[PDB]
């Protein structure tokens, strides 16, 4: 059964084996988010997307750090400024 | 005699899963109501929520400079006072204004309140995640202070 | 005293009747519908009931799968077939050569494929 | 600490002794083999049945006891049901005190009890009245329904879909530990 | 209101003839087949590589 | 298995049996040093009847009368119908 | 019918059946909360056991290391012959004490790592 010398393993099991479903769920959610990101990239984007990055806020009116783009009021002959 | 002709290993798997599920239902039925519901739904659910929130979202330890800037939590229950060092989980789209409103309970906040991390002031129209990434990488301790100067 | 205690008993029994009615209702509504069939019941009987039946056995923490292995101590003349004897004669000692070879291979793999760490270069 | 004394001469004595029979006057009352069933009196016969005939074609076993009046009431209609459906299944008549290991095997807790078996774990349906509301007719109707169900399932899916379950690896050892001897496992 | 639970709901299983040991002794043949096939495949590959 | 010359001896067999029984008892039995007896709100049949001898008598007389039978067929858990009838009586 | 006489007494009210569906005197959320509290409080035994186990495991290490450091201080400080003659016996006593601590630890560890099943 068990014993005082197995307290380490008992505690570890009781506190960790219930977390394995959540760990697997987190892994699956990460896979799905990656799939959606890749589908969006294939569809097309104005500015690029960093796949393995936490957040990608860049758009036509926003930098890759969440700030407004400088020198973006007018239009440019070569198209997008990026 | 292993296996039978005409039957498939997938059918065997299905039968085994059915047996397991029926046995689980029987064992749950013939059990104490005081323990089974808790141990099977409430601890798993809470553990799942906590682990998912920790491993998916990103949190920040919030502090406030002065006591006069503390919010009014006298009405809401289970928290009748502000404590500095509070862990706050946010979404990647959250801004400084949204954070301030969440802190002050959607009520009138003091004047000229601003957020800083490692001594560096954030703009109110800035994403918290990216601002932290830039100024305090892997040190999300935020401070709310009053910028009169 | 007398009257109050007897009325206490009477109200206790009223509460008992209420509890019994709700018990009947709970059962015949929920439990008679959710009751398992019995096909997936527990495939065992408690050791106390087995002991009362005179059926309990305690021994053989181990087992012998094959009858060839079960009847060895009873045959008395051919515990092992000739082919089995010839096969057994190959394991009179442990193979330190095989031990050494496997240990060297495993150490090589573990050290130069699984336990590589960086080192400075000047 | 828990213990039960081993046994007594009374417990080990013959559970089914003979009793005096009355003359042909007490039988005169207001309410006044079998060629279709098999009376079982040996666990050897019961195991032979359950392990070969139950795999060939289904079996229906009536577990009874002499003290029970429901068993006497149910005997005759069971014999009629046997005469009816003896072509599709086998029919056995077991006494719990004469062959207890057969009752422990079928997991019977009350008498009388019908047990429809096929494969020994593929389809085991037990019919009884643990409350005391049903009657012989209701029990026989439930038995007919169970026999119909098992026959339909056996015909379903080219004879398959009825395979033994836990008995494939348990050998009914948790139910009756004496099967270790049958399996040849040691007991030291 | 009486007992609602059976004895096996509380009492521990047999010590030496338990559910898992019976299950694993029943699965032994399939596991032997599986692992023997895997080991034979690996050994045949290694031998085909080593002999030449 | 022990490293004795004869593990199949009657002494070894009886020692193993006694150890078996003592282990099972120390694990399952209700004692002052309980292992498994814990978090008890709904008791099983055996412990229930061992602690409440009044109910064993009532539940037994009702079984013998409601169903003319032997104590050897005493059910593990009685039906709620029987319990309700007992309460009414 | 056999059981109709008893089943006729089983006639419930609408409120009775609603109360049964809700499980008033059979779910006992107070009992569930008591169980949760007791189960969470029962985690102190693991900490007690691990503390005892670690102490009994490190006892010989302590006897071998810290008393050794003390002996080494004495050796580093002493120069004469009489004190050294007298200190040799202290060293031997430390040997015996180490073996005693090892025996004690062996006993307590075979007690703490003994499982019935
Ligand atoms: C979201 C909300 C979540 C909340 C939950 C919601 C519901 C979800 C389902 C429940 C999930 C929790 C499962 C708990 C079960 C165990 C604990 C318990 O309380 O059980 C008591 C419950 C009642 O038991 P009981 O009342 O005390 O006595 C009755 C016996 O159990 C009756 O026994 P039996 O006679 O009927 O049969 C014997 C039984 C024996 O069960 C037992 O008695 C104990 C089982 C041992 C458990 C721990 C074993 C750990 C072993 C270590 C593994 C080391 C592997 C090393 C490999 C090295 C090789 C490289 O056989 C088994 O079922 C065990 C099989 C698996 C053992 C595998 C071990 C390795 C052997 C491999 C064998 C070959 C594979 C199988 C092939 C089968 C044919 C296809 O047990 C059971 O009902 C059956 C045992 C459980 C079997 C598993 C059932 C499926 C579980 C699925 C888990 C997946 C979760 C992930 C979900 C996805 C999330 C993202
Ligand atoms: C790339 C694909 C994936 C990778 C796969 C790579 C290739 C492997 C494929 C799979 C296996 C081969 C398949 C084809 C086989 C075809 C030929 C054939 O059929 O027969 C085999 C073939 C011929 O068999 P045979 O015809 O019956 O005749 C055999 C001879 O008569 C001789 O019989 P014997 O009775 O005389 O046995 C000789 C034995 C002699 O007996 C002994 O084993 C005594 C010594 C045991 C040492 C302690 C064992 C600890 C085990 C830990 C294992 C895990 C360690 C972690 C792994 C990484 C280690 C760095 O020596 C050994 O061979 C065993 C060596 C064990 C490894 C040594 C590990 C280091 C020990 C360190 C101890 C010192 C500690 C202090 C260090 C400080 C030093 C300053 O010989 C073998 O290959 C033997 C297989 C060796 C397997 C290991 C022994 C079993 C131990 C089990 C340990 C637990 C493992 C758990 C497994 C995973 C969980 C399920
Ligand atoms: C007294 C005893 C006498 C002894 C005599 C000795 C003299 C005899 C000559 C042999 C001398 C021993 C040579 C040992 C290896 C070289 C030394 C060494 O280990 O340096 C470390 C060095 C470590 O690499 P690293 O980049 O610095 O860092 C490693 C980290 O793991 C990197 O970290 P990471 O995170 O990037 O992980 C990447 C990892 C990722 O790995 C993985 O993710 C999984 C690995 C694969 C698992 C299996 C998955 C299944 C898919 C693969 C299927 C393979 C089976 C085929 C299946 C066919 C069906 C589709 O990638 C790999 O490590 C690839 C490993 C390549 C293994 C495959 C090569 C064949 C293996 C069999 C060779 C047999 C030689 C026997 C020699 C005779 C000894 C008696 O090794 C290498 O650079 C790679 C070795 C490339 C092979 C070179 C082979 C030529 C040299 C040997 C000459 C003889 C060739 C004979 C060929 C026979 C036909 C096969
Ligand atoms: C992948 C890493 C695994 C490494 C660790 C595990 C050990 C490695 C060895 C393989 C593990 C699996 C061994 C299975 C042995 C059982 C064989 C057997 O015959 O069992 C009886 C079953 C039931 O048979 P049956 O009852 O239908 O018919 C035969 C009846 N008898 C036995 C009486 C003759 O047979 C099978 O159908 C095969 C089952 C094994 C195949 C599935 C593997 C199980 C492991 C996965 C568990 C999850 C199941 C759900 C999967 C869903 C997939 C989408
Ligand atoms: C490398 C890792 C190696 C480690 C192995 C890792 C894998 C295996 C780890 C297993 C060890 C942990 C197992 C602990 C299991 C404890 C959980 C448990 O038994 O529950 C407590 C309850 C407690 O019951 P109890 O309270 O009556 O009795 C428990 C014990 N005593 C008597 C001492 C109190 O157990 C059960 O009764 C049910 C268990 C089976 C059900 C399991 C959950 C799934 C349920 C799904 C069915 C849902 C039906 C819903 C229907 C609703 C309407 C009715
Ligand atoms: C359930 C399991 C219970 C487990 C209980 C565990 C408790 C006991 C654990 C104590 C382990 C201590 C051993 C390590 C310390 C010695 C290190 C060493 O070898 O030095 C190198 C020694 C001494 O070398 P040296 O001093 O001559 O010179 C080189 C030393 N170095 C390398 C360190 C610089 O190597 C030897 O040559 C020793 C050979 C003689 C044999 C010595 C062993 C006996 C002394 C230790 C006994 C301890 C166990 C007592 C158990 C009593 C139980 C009743
Ligand atoms: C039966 C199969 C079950 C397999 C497991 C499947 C996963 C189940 C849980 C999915 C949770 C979905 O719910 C969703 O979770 C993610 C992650 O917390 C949240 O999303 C959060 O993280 C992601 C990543 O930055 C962003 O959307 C955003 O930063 C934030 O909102 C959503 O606000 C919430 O709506
Ligand atoms: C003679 C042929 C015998 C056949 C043997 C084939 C075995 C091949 C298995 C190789 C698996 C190695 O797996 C790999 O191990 C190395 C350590 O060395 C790890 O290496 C890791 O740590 C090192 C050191 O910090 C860094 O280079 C880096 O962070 C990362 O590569 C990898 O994270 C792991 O993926």
């Amino acid at each position: 059964s068990t014993s005082p010398g197995l307290a380490f393993a008992n505690l570890t099991l009781l506190l960790d084996v219930p977390q394995l479903p959540a760990i697997w769920a987190v892994n699956a959610w990460r896979e799905l988010n990656g799939l959606f990101t890749e589908m969006k990239t294939l569809a097309g984007t104005s500015d690029l997307l960093y796949p393995s990055n936490r957040y990608n806020p860049q758009n036509e009116k926003t930098n890759r750090m969440g700030r407004p783009r400088k020198y973006n009021h007018g239009e440019w002959m070569f198209g997008n400024s990026y | 005699p292993l296996g039978v002709k005409g039957r498939s290993v997938f059918a065997g798997m299905r039968s085994f899963i059915g047996q397991r599920l029926g046995r689980l239902y029987d064992s749950f039925y013939y059990s104490q109501s005081s323990t089974k519901y808790v141990m099977v739904f409430l601890f798993p659910a809470g553990i799942f929520y906590t682990r998912f929130r920790a491993d998916t979202k990103l949190g920040y330890h919030v502090f406030i400079n002065e006591e006069k800037l503390y919010p009014d939590y006298s009405q809401n229950y289970f928290d009748t006072k502000w404590t500095n060092g509070r862990k706050v989980y946010l979404d990647d789209e959250t801004t400084v204004e949204q954070l301030k409103a969440q802190i002050y309970g959607g009520k009138a906040a003091p004047e000229n309140v601003k957020v800083a991390c490692r001594g560096r002031v954030f703009e109110d129209a800035d994403n918290v995640a990216m601002a932290v990434r830039a100024f305090c990488k892997r040190d999300p301790r935020l401070l709310l202070f009053q910028d009169n100067l | 005293i007398q009257h109050w205690n007897k009325s206490y008993e009477k109200q206790v029994y009223s509460e008992s009747v209420a509890l019994n009615r709700t018990f009947q209702a709970r059962n015949q509504l929920v439990l008679d519908r959710l009751k398992p069939s019995g096909a997936y019941r527990l495939p065992a009987v408690d050791y106390k009931r087995q002991l009362s039946r005179g059926t309990l056995v305690e021994g053989a923490d181990f087992y012998l799968p094959t009858a060839q292995e079960q009847q060895r101590l009873a045959r008395h003349f051919e515990p092992y077939s000739e082919q089995e004897q010839e096969e057994r004669r190959k394991f009179r000692f442990q193979s330190i050569s095989v031990y050494l070879a496997v240990a060297l291979g495993a150490s090589f793999v573990h050290d130069y494929f699984y336990q590589r760490r960086p080192v400075a270069w000047c | 600490s828990f213990a039960i004394p081993p046994a007594n001469a009374a417990a080990l004595a013959d559970p089914l002794p003979a009793t005096p029979t009355p003359p042909p006057v007490f039988e005169a009352v207001s309410s006044a083999a079998l060629k279709n069933v098999e009376e079982v009196s040996t666990m050897e016969r019961y195991e032979a049945a359950v392990y070969e005939e139950s795999f060939k074609k289904p079996i229906v076993c009536l577990f009874f006891a002499r003290f029970s009046l429901q068993s006497k009431v149910l005997l005759q209609p069971f014999l009629d049901f046997a005469a009816s459906a003896s072509n599709n299944a086998t029919f056995f008549l077991i006494d719990c005190d004469r062959v207890p290991r057969a009752a422990y095997h079928a997991r019977v807790e009350n008498v009388p009890s019908l047990v429809v078996m096929k494969g020994d774990d593929a389809f085991r349906q037990t019919i009884t009245d643990s409350v005391g509301v049903k009657t012989a007719g209701d029990l026989i109707q439930e038995a007919r329904s169970a026999l119909d169900q098992v026959l339909r399932l056996d015909q379903q899916e080219g004879g398959t879909k009825l395979q033994p379950g836990v008995s494939s690896y348990t050998h009914h050892i948790g139910v009756d530990n004496l099967n270790v001897y049958r399996k040849g496992w040691p007991v030291a | 209101f009486g007992p609602t639970l059976p004895d096996h709901a509380y009492y521990g299983e047999h010590a030496t003839y338990n559910y898992f040991v019976l299950f694993i002794r029943g699965m032994r043949p399939y596991l032997e087949k599986i692992f023997g096939d895997c080991a034979s495949t690996i050994k045949n590959a290694a031998v085909a590589v080593y002999r030449p | 298995q022990p490293g004795v010359v004869d593990p199949e001896a009657p002494q070894e067999v009886e020692a193993f049996k006694q150890a078996w029984h003592s282990r099972m008892g120390k694990f399952n039995d209700r004692s002052d040093t309980p292992m498994l007896y814990a978090y008890m709100n709904e008791l099983p049949s055996w412990e229930y009847y061992d602690l409440h001898r009044s109910a064993f008598l009532e539940h037994m007389t009702y079984f013998l009368v409601r169903t003319g039978g032997d104590f050897r067929f005493f059910p593990e858990m009685p039906p709620w119908q029987w319990l309700a009838h007992m309460e009414n009586l | 019918r056999p059981g109709q006489g008893s089943n006729a007494q089983f006639q419930t009210s609408l409120a009775d059946k609603t109360r049964g569906l809700l499980g008033v005197g059979f779910l006992r959320p107070t009992k569930m909360a008591s169980f949760a509290a007791t189960f969470l409080l029962n985690f102190r035994f693991y900490f007690m056991y691990m503390a005892r186990t670690t102490f009994q495991a490190v006892r010989p290490l302590l006897a071998f290391s810290v008393f050794g450091e003390v002996m080494k201080l004495v050796l580093a400080t002493m120069s004469s012959g009489l004190f050294s003659f007298l200190f040799s016996f202290v060293l031997a006593f430390e040997v015996f004490y180490f073996f005693l601590q090892c025996y004690i630890s062996y006993t307590f560890l075979t007690m703490f790592f003994t499982v019935l099943f």
